[PDB]
DNA sequence: TGTTGCTGC
DNA sequence: TTTTTAGCAGCAACA
């Protein structure tokens, strides 16, 4: 019931840009 | 304060797309016919683009390592009271929001040149009775009108019409087509002969009078120069606008030069003088134009410094080193304005031509000329 | 394949309603970014029922088990998010350099709908503290 | 008489082996497009003005190497060339050195002796003359007579040295043989010799002609070489380091000129990777074309093929000297590929990877030497963050080998990120910096990147000495032992830079400070004011007072502020936080005092000089502080220890000798002294209760002003060229903004040249500050331990003089060598502008110009002599001084920490903030470090920005104390809050092991314990992520270090290892919170709170803002005794 | 309490 | 085998 929390990431990371396919949307 | 709640199941249909200032201006425009459309050539392989009515962006998804929750405001169906915990700085609840989506990526838009998907579009060479031939072949793909083509093409309407006119697209007997180079220029030649034969204003041409002038003395069943053909030639070799066409005279001369190269001097390296004489003699009488083997070579290549020979850019390799190798092979030593249109195809990186030039082949100067060797 | 973005409803609502004043749009929207993973239970219907009535930390609304996971208190640009009994997050309301836009892909009818456009975000970049 | 025939055969065999290697290099160079160009014959008149008629070929020299030609010694020169893709050309030149004679009347008897003694290897001999600055009266044009010995190649030169060295050793220890004094210039590298003697320089353009290389100036911009940059991803075992004997290459990411590529090994990578874009900023594009290769050998063959196709003249890597190339080469050898015959790359004598045609630009060499980054910010990510100003992708090394199967797209995104980071790090920083250094230094790019900065100073001084026909000194050899008052010296040195920590606290531009101005300092400043303002116009701004329309207006404005501060000498007002620092301090002290190692003269050499008359002005006497460290033991006790060691027996160090045991006197003299020093450390500790005494002696030395000016001329000239480029830089800055905004309109050539002049500026800068160091470069030439002591004591005297004024008109906070941090009253006279008749404004900073005027009145060299007429040896005497303070600030805030010891500050540690609240400068501190405890990094990230809050110094410390208390609550609450994994990470401490293996069988500790515990549970570089456990109680912290990976392991495994590591067989609870030592983490954070905050406020006398972290008992006693 | 080592500023 | 310098903080051991 009190088992909700955030596992802190030490630093902000932004991942690599990826191409998008039609299946990526659906 | 606002109480934040979360549902057990998120809707994955909700996705985040970056909206640049220009996109915002586009978005707030009720005037547009088509506002925005996602387009792709196929479902599994090709890239997805975002198109407005006149511009195209390619989409790129960018994943991030954070938990991003979108909350929407909601009105709880039944009054709900929450206990107070040791929480400090809490105002009375006045509305309620629920995190309904958890997104891991954004869709960035980068401007790119829209191109037509010419997969199933056949090539028309001016064959008689072509309707029969479209069933001599098994083309399941149907394209009744050009709007349907544009709808299924990764480009905007204006880009589509511009590219379609640029590649000489037309429609014959209700079937969409692309004119061969030979028959298109032949139709141009006959049209110019008839236009100057009837002393028409070349700057104020309309479809009806020229179409009537071309097909006056030939049978309709064997007259391929239909009204649609006329619209294509005008939209290809002229500029419209009550909109009338005015000829792109230097452009026509350039096209004519390309035609001459492909028909007569594609196998031997003629001296430039004789080629200019024969080239000049091919025009319809009194056509106003001057010429330069300067653009003649911007079009072909020079085995020696005073001769010219045709080369088609389409036959050149896509591997950089190989294409440079074959370019050095055509002529050990090359000019400049001669080599620039020959190397345009290798790197869209927008560079100084000399850059990629040396990258493979190498430059070497002298008094005034700079040639390219190895 | 190809499909249009339907943005008529959001546009009409935007022109007929005033400019965005606070961090929440007139249609009631907010985003949220956390440098980390929000560790939540894998099941909810079973666990929403054992929560005692006084706490109401796991409520039921229209047949859906919603978890009351925190509270938000906005003091000017400063913002605080209380999570559970043991977490406190300090953050800020920042104006987006690039206005984000949420959309919606209706797979059923192959329709795309513009849901809304953001201009602000609430970010929490520091390690969570107890609620005190 | 029995071995004279076996030495000749080996030298012909070595010369044939070197010719066979030179042929292989010629074959490889030709494959890579570097055909050996030989210029056309030209019998015309040689003039470099008519270069365009001059024959052959013009090119920019990109790469040079020593070769052996059909063997004759030569240097191959590689010209990225203009126009061309490339071409090499060869200069042949005879290797040479000199013999010195003790008697110049009998040089011919030595000539006949050496002709007959060196007949087996000598090519030619010539008598020459050079200036020797150690010769008496050389300043009258007296030159030392020398025998030049010339050779066909460097091997024959080395045999002549082997034949002469025994004669020098006999002459020194015990006939024309006794006339041989020494050999000179015998140790110059052969390519460096050709580069100096022909004035050829990489980064410079030359025309290659039959007569030699002619430098070209019509071309200052570099050519664009083809630049490849690559990185490699390898398999590894869990918790270990990849082993090239067993581990495979998974992928190779690279960029070529801005195009990206990835090769993948499909035995390891589970899916085909498609072409993708990694553009971390719009100024760093990265389009990646993918080669999905079937196996590791196809991956290696594709990589070598693509190198041969694009013909890169630069390959860049990050640490590839020690990981990437060693791995590729060992994998290639396992597959039977020879990487030298494939692409020309081989390991050298240092184990670094090199080729002939292509320079290997390891970015990590520049990061270690030149980037100015502290060692905690020298890993690729922290370099990318600090230089390119983005975050690259980051993957855990333990997830790489799993992600090759589970998520190979995310592994390929990481690998291309490190290629993009390496390529743009190279092109924005390493490329313009190294090729700019090559234009002046007689070295290739690889040596220019890898040699130490004091060796770069040695090469520049060798160019200048050669150009002035000076004879190079032999390399200084430290005496194996020295004595002082009959005591053996352990080490000797001088008193270096002066450093003081005067105050500790928070100082803010918005918080008030008390000032107690000395009225007599304001009376001195009022009396100096007219000449200090004149000095600012005439010397600082190089103008005349007659051109200044508002001189008396500015004088009266400063006079009013000074009079008000004299009358109201006790004030409590806002501060101005200033840094005042001496521009290039040691170089400017050196130029001002004419300090070189070419002048420091003894009383003897000064007495032998014909310029030494009654009335002599040219003998400038300067002080320095010598510092000995010696053994307390005397010469009788030393001799007793030596006699004791003569009765002992020692192991033979030479593994090729059959004799396993030596006596003391059969040891080398260096080994004898190592054994003496060992027994003297034990004896001194036993008899005197101390191992060392240290003593400081003030000494005096004579600096000749009449001595040949070549060292100081290099420094003056180099200083002026750097100033030149700073000026050009500014003119270019004006050009980059004056013009139109069409960025692509043939003005991107103008911006690269801006980077270029900046780079030549930074280059002269490093060279100058280095000369300043070089001069204490043990083993280098032109060494000058003295000179270094004068430079430091003069600097210490200047900065103490400046401090003693600043202490009378404001409050100095910290002093470090050349800089003073201070607060002045906000009412103090600050910045002004003199207006010239032409409407131009000159800049005045009164706090700076008042110091500069006093520096010029006290430290000017009125004895400087310069040689006006070189035919008549006429010297002019003038007044030289180039020592100026610069001012930086005003600043918003400065934070200084205090010691736990009574009355003691902490030097070289501070944080400083700009007016905008950005972090300007920091000192000491952690976080920026690799590993450490994550709790302390997160705490430091939060705390530094909060020092910009609050309107008073107490208010600032109270805002900072709020954040301290929040971070104490997390620990005092046992972090039961948050998520368990987050607690893990923060509590986590990370430490990397250098090389595991036997260094590790070796020492034992916490990481060593974590690495061993990972080995028990699951080679070089291992990341020991750990927590400290409460159990076993009273055990050392090194035995309580538990690897964090146990908390994510199966409950039976977690239980068995936690029981074994805590020594609790009954441990049933496995919560991370009951395992953690909260007391240890609370002490770690409390010690950060003490160092960064409690100290500052309590050291400045403000009450303690974080009472939950008490002061040390010395500081409590110091506060109580301050309030009594 | 002081010196001494080591790493790294 | 090639190699700038001294002054200082502070953890940890031992004289
Ligand atoms: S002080 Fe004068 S006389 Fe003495 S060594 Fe120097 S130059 Fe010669």
């Amino acid at each position: 019931t009190v088992k909700i929390w955030v596992k802190y990431n030490e630093g902000f990371s932004n991942a690599v840009r990826k191409n998008v396919t039609w299946n990526n949307l659906w | 304060s606002i109480n934040l709640h979360s549902a057990p199941e998120y809707d994955p249909s909700y996705k985040l797309i970056q909206l640049t200032p220009e996109l915002l201006d586009i978005i707030q425009d009720p005037v547009q016919n088509h506002q925005l459309r996602f387009k792709s050539l196929d479902k599994d392989k090709s890239e997805v683009v975002l198109c407005s009515h006149d511009k195209t962006w390619v989409l790129k998804q960018r994943k991030h390592s954070n938990t991003v929750l979108l909350m929407r405001e909601f009105v709880p169906e039944q009054p709900i009271t929450f206990d107070e915990t040791l929480l400090f700085g809490l105002s009375k609840p006045y509305m309620d929001v629920v995190g309904f989506a958890k997104t891991e990526s954004e869709f960035e838009t980068r401007e790119t040149h829209g191109e037509l998907n010419l997969n199933s579009v056949p090539i028309y060479n001016g064959e008689l009775d072509f309707s029969d031939k479209i069933m001599k072949r098994s083309s399941t793909k149907v394209i009744g009108t050009l709007e349907e083509l544009l709808e299924n093409s990764p480009c905007s309407a204006l880009e589509g019409i511009s590219k379609w006119h640029k590649i000489g697209g037309s429609v014959k007997d209700g079937v969409l087509c692309i004119l061969s180079q030979d028959f298109l220029f032949k139709a141009l030649h006959v049209l110019l002969m008839s236009a100057m034969a009837e002393s028409l204003d070349l700057q104020h041409l309309n479809v009806e009078d020229t179409h009537h002038a071309v097909g006056k003395d030939i049978e309709d069943e064997f007259n391929p120069y239909t009204r649609e053909i006329i619209e294509t030639v005008l939209n290809k070799f002229a500029v419209q606008e009550n909109n009338t066409w005015r000829l792109r005279i230097p452009f026509i001369a350039q096209w004519y030069g390309i035609q001459a190269l492909r028909k007569y001097v594609s196998g031997i390296s003629m001296p430039i003088d004789e080629f200019l004489i024969k080239w000049k003699s091919l025009f319809p009488p009194f056509f106003p134009c001057d010429i330069d083997i300067d653009m003649l070579r911007g079009y072909h290549f020079k085995p020696t410094d005073k001769t010219v020979q045709y080369i088609a850019k389409s036959t050149l390799p896509m591997d950089p080193k190989e294409r440079f190798k074959v370019l050095f092979r055509l002529q050990s030593q090359w000019d400049l304005e001669d080599i620039k249109p020959l190397i345009e195809e290798l790197n869209s990186r927008g560079m100084k031509i000399d850059s990629f030039i040396m990258k493979y082949a190498r430059r070497k100067r002298l008094g005034k000329k700079t040639v390219v060797t190895s | 394949p190809s499909v249009d973005i339907d943005a008529s409803q959001w546009q009409k609502l935007t022109q007929s309603r005033e400019k965005q004043t606070t961090v929440i749009t007139p249609l009631g929207m907010m985003m949220l970014e956390i440098q980390g993973e929000l560790e939540l239970p894998k099941d909810f219907a079973s666990l929403a029922r054992r929560d005692s009535p006084n706490e109401g930390r796991f409520s039921e609304q229209d047949g859906e088990t919603l978890i009351r996971f925190g509270s938000l208190q906005i003091d000017g640009e400063r913002a605080t998010l209380f999570v559970g009994k043991k977490q406190r997050l300090l953050g800020k309301v920042t104006k987006l350099d690039v206005p984000m836009g949420i959309m919606h892909f209706n797979s059923k009818d192959n329709k795309v709908e513009l849901v809304d456009v953001m201009k602000y975000k609430v970010i929490f970049k520091d390690r969570p503290l107890p609620i005190m | 008489a029995g071995n004279k025939y076996n030495t000749l055969s080996n030298n012909y065999a070595l010369s044939a082996q070197q010719l066979l290697n030179a042929s292989k290099i010629d074959d490889i160079d030709s494959m890579m497009g570097f055909e050996r160009y030989v210029p056309p014959q030209y019998n015309g008149r040689f003039d470099a003005k008519d270069i365009d008629q001059i024959p052959g070929r013009v090119g920019w020299l990109t790469n040079m190497h020593a070769t052996l030609v059909s063997g004759i010694s030569g240097v191959d020169f590689y010209f990225l060339d203009e126009e061309g893709g490339s071409f090499k050309s060869t200069v042949v030149y005879d290797p040479y050195f000199f013999i010195a004679c003790n008697d110049e009347s009998r040089v011919n008897d030595v000539e006949e002796l050496v002709k007959k003694y060196l007949e087996s290897c000598l090519k030619s001999l010539q008598i020459i003359r050079k200036e020797d600055l150690t010769m008496d009266n050389h300043l009258l044009g007296l030159q030392k007579t020398l025998i030049k010995l010339s050779f066909v190649n460097s091997n024959q030169l080395f045999e002549a040295r082997k034949l002469l060295r025994p004669i020098l050793q006999d002459n020194a220890n015990n006939d024309a043989k006794h006339l041989i004094e020494d050999i000179r210039e015998y140790d110059v590298p052969y390519h460096v010799r050709v580069s100096i003697d022909k004035d050829i320089r990489v980064g410079k353009w030359y025309k290659v002609t039959q007569q030699g290389f002619i430098e070209d100036t019509r071309k200052i911009a570099f050519a664009d070489p083809v630049v490849m940059a690559f990185d490699i991803e390898t398999t590894k075992p869990p918790l270990k380091f990849p082993d090239s004997a067993v581990d495979q290459i998974m992928m190779i990411s690279y960029m070529i000129d801005g195009e990206g590529f990835l090769i993948t090994n499909r035995e390891i990578i589970s899916e085909d990777i498609e072409d993708f874009e990694y553009t971390p900023k719009p100024e760093y594009p990265g389009f990646f074309t993918i080669f999905n290769e079937n196996d590791e050998v196809a991956l290696l063959q594709r990589f070598f093929e693509h190198i041969r196709d694009v013909r890169p003249t630069v390959i860049s890597t990050f640490n590839g000297d020690f990981f990437d190339w060693p791995f590729i080469h060992n994998r290639s050898k396992i597959h039977g590929l020879d990487m030298f015959d494939e692409i020309g790359f081989a390991p050298d004598a240092e184990g670094e990877y090199k080729s002939s045609y292509c320079s290997h630009m390891d970015c990590f060499r520049w990061v270690k030497r030149d980037s100015y980054l502290p060692q905690g910010s020298q890993g690729l990510k922290a370099v990318t963050q600090s230089k390119l100003g983005y975050n690259p992708i980051e993957l855990d090394p333990e997830l790489m080998t799993p992600y090759a199967f589970e998520k190979p797209q995310h592994l390929s995104e990481y690998s291309v990120s490190d290629a993009v980071a390496t390529y743009y790090l190279y092109m924005k920083y390493v490329h313009p910096f190294i090729f700019s250094l090559c234009t002046i230094i007689p070295l290739n790019p690889d040596e220019t990147l890898r040699k130490g900065t004091g060796t770069l100073c040695e090469m520049l001084l060798m160019v200048q000495a050669y150009q002035h026909n000076i004879l190079l000194p032999n390399k200084h050899t430290d005496p194996i032992e020295r004595f002082y008052d009959g005591h053996l010296l352990e080490s000797e040195t001088y008193v270096g830079g002066h450093v003081e920590s005067l105050e500790a606290g928070v100082f803010r531009s918005d918080l008030k400070n008390e000032f107690k101005i000395d009225p007599s300092a304001i009376d001195e400043l009022l009396q100096e004011l007219p000449e200090a303002l004149k000095f600012s116009v005439e010397v600082e701004n190089k103008s005349s007072v007659d051109k200044v329309t508002n001189f008396e207006e500015i004088k009266n404005q400063i006079t009013q502020k000074l009079l008000e501060l004299k009358e109201n000498n006790i004030r409590n007002e806002l501060p101005l936080i200033y840094h005042v620092d001496v521009a290039s301090m040691y170089p400017n002290i050196m130029t001002t005092n004419r300090l070189q190692p070419d002048s420091i003269k003894a009383e003897r050499d000064c007495a032998s000089c014909d310029f030494n008359r009654p009335g002599k002005t040219c003998a400038r006497k300067l002080k320095w502080a010598w510092r000995g460290e010696f053994f307390p033991s005397k010469m009788d006790e030393y001799n007793m220890i030596k006699r004791a060691l003569q009765n002992e027996t020692f192991p033979n160090k030479n593994k090729f000798s059959k004799k396993k045991v030596l006596t003391f006197d059969e040891l080398s003299y260096a080994d004898q002294v190592i054994h003496i020093k060992k027994r003297l450390t034990e004896y001194s500790r036993k008899v005197y209760h101390r191992v060392k005494v240290s003593e400081i002696v003030e000494r005096e030395a004579i600096v000749c002003q009449r001595e040949n000016p070549f060292y100081v001329d290099t420094v003056k000239s180099f200083r002026d060229r750097r100033y030149e480029f700073k000026g050009l830089a500014k003119t270019w800055k004006g050009n980059l903004s004056k013009i139109d905004p069409s960025d692509k309109h043939a003005r991107d050539e103008a911006k690269k040249m801006i980077v270029l002049y900046d780079s030549l500026q930074l280059a002269h800068k490093v060279i100058l500050n280095s000369f300043y160091g070089y001069v204490m470069r043990k083993g280098s030439r032109w060494y000058s331990m003295e000179m270094a002591g004068i430079t430091c004591l003069t600097g210490a005297t200047i900065i103490q003089m400046a401090r003693a004024l600043v202490e009378r008109v404001g409050r100095p906070l910290e002093l470090d060598t050349d800089g003073i941090w201070c607060i002045l009253p906000k009412s103090f006279p600050e910045t002004y502008f003199f207006t010239l008749e032409n409407g131009k404004k000159l800049y005045l900073s009164y706090p700076c110009s008042m110091l500069n005027y006093r520096v010029h009145q006290k430290f000017t060299n009125h004895q400087y002599q310069e040689l006006k007429d070189p035919l008549n040896y006429i010297y002019e005497t003038h007044s030289e001084n180039t020592i100026f303070f610069e001012v930086d600030g005003p600043y918003k805030a400065m934070i200084l920490p205090s010691s736990k010891e009574e009355g003691k500050g902490i030097k070289k540690r501070y944080a400083v903030f700009n007016e905008d609240g950005s972090l300007a400068e920091l000192k000491g501190f952690e976080l920026k470090r690799r590993g450490e405890l994550q709790l302390i990094k997160n705490f430091q990230s939060d705390i530094f920005k909060v020092f910009l809050e609050g309107d008073t110094l107490e208010g600032c410390y109270s805002a900072v104390a709020s954040v301290c208390n929040r971070w104490l609550d997390v620990l005092d609450s046992h972090g039961l809050m948050l998520e368990d994994e987050d607690l893990v990470s923060l509590i986590c401490e990370n430490r990397s092991m250098s090389k595991t293996l036997k260094e590790y069988e070796g020492q034992k500790s916490t990481s060593i314990t974590t690495a061993r515990r990972l080995g028990d549970f699951l080679d070089k570089g291992l990341q020991c992520k750990y927590i400290i456990s409460s159990k076993p109680f009273n055990a050392p912290v090194t035995e309580r270090a538990i690897p964090v990976a146990i908390f994510s392991a199966d409950i039976p495994i977690k239980r068995s290892f936690l029981r074994r590591w805590t020594l609790d067989p009954s441990l049933e609870d496995l919560d991370i919170r009951t395992i953690i030592d909260w007391g240890y983490y609370r002490e770690r954070l409390g010690s950060a709170i003490q160092k960064i905050i409690t100290i500052p406020a309590a050291l400045q006398g403000v009450s303690n803002p974080v009472p939950r972290v008490e002061h040390p008992d010395w500081l409590k006693r110091k506060i109580a005794t301050k309030e009594d």
